[PDB]
């Protein structure tokens, strides 16, 4: 009762139904470093200008 | 300041905007109204000093000298104007451009609140003075006086501006009165006795220091009248403005690091006095004379008490005008001559009885004839010096008595004897000379009646 497959149906991307639990961590990686925390707040001008030698503005 | 400072930015478009005929009319007018505006800085009824921003600030040491700068400018002007009468017109306005931007920069440096504004203004004012001596100068030599007043300058200068940015690297600004009242005292470390010389070599070479001071009968000799009347007047007191202002944050180290400085001045001022009886020239014989006046005010700064800084600040002034008013009458001769020999013109008070007042009223200055206030700065400097210690008496005593000399000798030389009857070109005084000698030596008349308006700051 063997039929053969056709073109193209070998070469399918199919679905497979296990059992078998999904791992979870499986390139045993470490934990990420955290990021630099980020910095809160609005602009403002900035104190007494470019503070550049003696420059006022 | 921004009032006496915007006005004299306003006399370069007045010079170049101004009439062929105009020029020298309307800038040397207006230049004596901004002298006027000036004296507003003298209403100090108050021991706080006027602060009248964050850049500019006027102290009883900044003033007096502003007020010279200012009063300087039109003298200058009414000095360049016969020997650039043959000049185009716009080498004339060009050659006022350089002395009104030499004002400004002046007025600037002397006002300024950090010591890095002071810094910069104080190396802008090379542009113009270069240009003067060099581009409008008269012989050869001018060229090599160019560069010996460039690169003695800049030299001793890029140490200062490395200092200077330690000094604000640590801590945290070069604000004059911030750096007074938080000044902590320096440890005697070998790097500290270096940050000293840095902060100091600048303005020791611009005095002129003896042994470094080749740069200034070399500048004058060839300079243009009025690059001899600002040099000797006003940027020889830069060093001395500069040392009085930067030396609160030097101590104790001025107590010990001061003795090559006090002894080249002690020492010096005699050897280049001595010079002035066997110089042939007669520029370079006042030149002389301010290398062995400057002595005496670095050897006074040197030593910090409240007589020396006095002395000082009446002597920087009373040399201003006498050095100046010595520069102007040499100068007429050599108008009339153009030779520089001393020995050369002789007998000129036959021809010239009042000019030859004036030259007896500058040389009785010089030598510091009480109660002028060149003698005030003598007497309140050796004052100091005897209290410092006692044996400098000697060397003062002697440079005294060599100082008289050199002045009679040279009013004895040109305005007595018989007169060298060959000089046919000797030409009548012109009003112009008359009224250079009488603005330098009335002045000088008042600020004897009321010295104390030159005290300086400890008094
Ligand atoms: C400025 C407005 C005033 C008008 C000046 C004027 O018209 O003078 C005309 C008057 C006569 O006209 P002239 O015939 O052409 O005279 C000029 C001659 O060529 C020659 O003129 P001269 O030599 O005959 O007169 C000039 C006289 C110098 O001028 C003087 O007349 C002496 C007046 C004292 C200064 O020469 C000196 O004698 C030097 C005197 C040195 C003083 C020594 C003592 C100083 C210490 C004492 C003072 C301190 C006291 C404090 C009290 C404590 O001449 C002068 O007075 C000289 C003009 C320049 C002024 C000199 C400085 C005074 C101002
Ligand atoms: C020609 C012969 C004369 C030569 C003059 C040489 C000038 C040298 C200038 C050196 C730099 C000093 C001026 C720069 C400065 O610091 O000015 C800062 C200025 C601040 O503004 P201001 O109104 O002047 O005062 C504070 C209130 N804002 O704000 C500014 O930055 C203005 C900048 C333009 C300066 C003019
Ligand atoms: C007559 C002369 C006269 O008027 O004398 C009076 C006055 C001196 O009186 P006063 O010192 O105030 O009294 C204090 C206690 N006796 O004398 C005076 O106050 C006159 C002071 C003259 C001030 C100079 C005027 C400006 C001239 C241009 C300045 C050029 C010199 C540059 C140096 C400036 C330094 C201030
Ligand atoms: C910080 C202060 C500001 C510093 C400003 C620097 C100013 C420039 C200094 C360098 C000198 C400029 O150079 C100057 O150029 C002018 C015209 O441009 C020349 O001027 C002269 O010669 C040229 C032709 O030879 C004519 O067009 C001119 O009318 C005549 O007066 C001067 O002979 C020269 O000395
Ligand atoms: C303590 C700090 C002080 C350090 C001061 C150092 C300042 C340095 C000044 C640089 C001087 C450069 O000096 C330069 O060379 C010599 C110096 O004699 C001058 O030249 C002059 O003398 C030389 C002799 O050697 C002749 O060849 C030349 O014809 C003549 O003009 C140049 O015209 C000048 O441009
Ligand atoms: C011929 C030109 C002469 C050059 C003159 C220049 C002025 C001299 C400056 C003083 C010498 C250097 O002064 C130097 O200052 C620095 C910081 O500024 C300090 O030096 C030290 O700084 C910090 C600590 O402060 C250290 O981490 C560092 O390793 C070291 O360099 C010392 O104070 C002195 O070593």
């Amino acid at each position: 009762g063997w039929v053969r497959p056709d073109l193209g149906q070998l070469s399918k991307v199919t679905k497979v139904k296990t059992d078998r639990p999904l791992p979870e961590n499986p390139y045993h990686s470490r934990a990420r470093p955290e990021p630099n925390p980020v910095i809160e707040g609005d602009l403002k001008p900035a104190k007494h200008g470019t503070r550049f030698f003696f420059w006022t503005v | 300041m921004l009032k006496i400072i915007l006005p004299s930015l306003m006399l370069l478009p007045l010079t170049w905007l101004s009439s062929p005929k105009k020029t020298w009319t309307n800038v040397t007018s207006y230049s004596f109204l901004i002298s006027l505006t000036s004296l507003t800085l003298l209403w100090q009824t108050d021991e706080n000093y006027k602060n009248f921003s964050n850049m500019f600030s006027s102290d009883p040491l900044s003033t007096p000298l502003i007020i010279l700068t200012a009063w300087l400018l039109p003298l200058m002007l009414m000095a360049s104007q016969n020997h650039l009468k043959k000049d185009n017109n716009v080498l004339q306005k060009l050659y006022i451009s350089m002395l009104i931007s030499l004002q400004i920069l002046l007025i600037m440096t002397f006002s300024a609140t950090e010591l890095i504004m002071f810094y910069i203004l104080f190396e802008a004012t090379l542009i113009p003075t270069l240009i003067i001596i060099t581009r409008w100068g008269n012989q050869t030599e001018r060229l090599n006086a160019g560069i010996y007043f460039l690169f003695y300058t800049l030299i001793g200068s890029i140490p200062l501006l490395i200092a200077l940015i330690l000094i604000q690297n640590h801590v945290g600004t070069l604000n004059l009165m911030i750096l007074s009242f938080t000044t902590h005292t320096l440890d005697a470390s070998w790097s500290n006795n270096l940050l000293w010389l840095a902060c100091m070599m600048a303005f020791l070479i611009k005095m002129p220091l003896y042994g470094v001071h080749l740069w200034l009968p070399k500048a004058h000799v060839e300079a243009p009248i009025a690059g001899s009347m600002i040099l000797a007047a006003i940027l020889l007191k830069l060093g001395s403005y500069g040392m009085i202002r930067i030396s609160i944050i030097l101590d104790p180290l001025t107590k010990y690091m001061a003795y090559p400085f006090i002894l080249l001045s002690l020492w010096g001022m005699i050897m280049t006095s001595s010079i002035c009886l066997r110089q042939t020239d007669l520029k370079s014989l006042i030149a002389y004379s301010s290398v062995s006046h400057m002595a005496l005010v670095i050897a006074s700064i040197m030593i910090q008490t409240p007589w020396s800084f006095m002395g000082a600040t009446m002597l920087m002034i009373a040399h201003g005008l006498t050095s100046s008013l010595l520069f102007c009458l040499a100068n007429s001769n050599y108008e009339r001559i153009h030779s520089r020999t001393m020995i050369m013109a002789r007998g000129l008070q036959m021809v010239f009885p009042l000019m030859a007042t004036w030259w007896l009223m500058a040389s009785l200055a010089n030598l510091a004839l009480p109660p002028s206030i060149n003698l005030m700065g003598e007497l309140f400097i050796t004052m100091s010096l005897f209290s410092w210690s006692n044996f400098t008496i000697i060397l003062m005593g002697i440079n005294i008595i060599i100082t008289g000399m050199y002045s009679m000798y040279m009013i004895i030389t040109t305005q007595r004897g018989k007169l060298t009857n060959h000089m046919i070109n000797l030409q009548p005084s012109h009003t112009r000379e008359l009224t250079l000698m009488a603005l330098h030596m009335i002045p000088l008349i008042l600020l004897t009646t009321s010295p104390k308006l030159i005290t300086g700051l400890t008094m």
